[PDB]
């Protein structure tokens, strides 16, 4: 009989880098608000 | 008469028919224009109303 001892089985682990990693960003436009006084279309009449 | 007989230089002015024309005519001769235009008024104001 041999012994596993030197020859024993080897598990595996990741060295996962999620402590270190950057996250997903989400972008919203700054929208220049008509709350604000933001302009109008100037729809034009004639007084005749 | 008819218009052929007009002498060319003479088609390119205002060619009176007589009688149908005779009041006409006579506007022509009292230098009278038959349409009185009425005054040029001045140029209207815009109004903006905006959306």
């Amino acid at each position: 009989v041999r012994e596993p001892g030197s020859q024993a089985c080897l598990a595996i682990d990741p060295l996962v880098g999620e402590e270190g990693g950057a996250a997903v960003a989400k972008l919203e436009p700054h929208l220049q608000p008509r709350g604000q006084p933001a302009p109008q279309p100037l729809h034009t009449l004639v007084l005749a | 008469a008819k218009k052929e007989h007009v002498p060319t230089w003479l088609q390119n002015t205002h060619v009176y028919s007589w009688p149908k024309n005779k009041k006409n005519i006579l506007l022509r001769l009292l230098r009278e224009e038959e349409f009185v235009a009425p005054p040029r008024g001045p140029l209207p104001t815009l109004q903006v109303v905006p959306l």
